[PDB]
């Protein structure tokens, strides 16, 4: 699985959650509707199939 | 509702219809009944009502 790092930028999580292209969008430790109001020290996007 | 939004109709659930259309309380007493109706709610050419 390939790990892309995200740091030092402004993240818009509303575009991804509001997009209907995703079969499931389920979140642990956070509620996605509030993701736009949080500040994260680092984010790791690990992608695979 | 649409088919696999059926589990958005539940207490403490998030999604499109669980927050914008029909929100149940956390302390919801009662219960949910769902049955497929592809017969009188579906028509060729699309039902847009």
């Amino acid at each position: 699985w390939n790990r892309k790092r995200i740091s030092n930028c402004v993240a818009d999580y509303s575009v991804l959650y509001n997009s209907a292209s995703f079969s499931t969008f389920k979140c642990y430790g956070v509620s996605p509707t509030k993701l736009n109001d949080l500040c994260f020290t680092n984010v790791y996007a690990d992608s695979f199939v | 509702i649409r088919g696999d939004e059926v589990r958005q109709i539940a207490p403490g659930q998030t999604g499109k219809i669980a927050d914008y259309n029909y929100k149940l309380p956390c302390d919801f007493t009662g219960c949910v009944i769902a049955w497929n109706s592809n017969n009188l709610d579906s028509k060729v050419g699309g039902n847009y009502n």
